[PDB]
């Protein structure tokens, strides 16, 4: 009734980490602020012609 | 822009796979089969063909 447990796949030795969450997006400990998304960069080299 | 390569120029490598990069092949595509033909017969009208 209280905790949403998320399991870390790659745990090193052993631990459990309890955290808090709020109703807003400010109410947290860390912020992941997105910016410009994945960039489809392309090109080619005109001395071997193989793409990149 | 990636390493494929040649099946090492000897029939044993070209058998199934064993390339130089990482494209390891299934195997050469079969084409057909060739065999000797049946030699022809020199008549039999030059002798006797009397049955027994």
């Amino acid at each position: 009734g209280k905790y949403r447990v998320y399991i870390d796949q790659y745990a090193k030795q052993d631990y459990f980490t309890v955290g808090y969450k709020g109703p807003n997006e400010m109410d947290a400990g860390i912020y992941y602020a997105p910016y410009v998304a994945l960039t489809p960069l392309r090109g080619s080299d005109p001395k071997n012609f193989q793409p990149v | 822009a990636e390493i494929g390569g040649d099946h090492g120029y000897n029939a044993t490598n070209i058998a199934a796979g064993q390339t130089s990069g990482a494209v390891t092949q299934i195997g050469p595509a079969v084409m057909g089969m060739v065999r000797r033909a049946i030699p022809n017969l020199i008549a039999f009208d030059i002798c006797g063909v009397q049955p027994m």
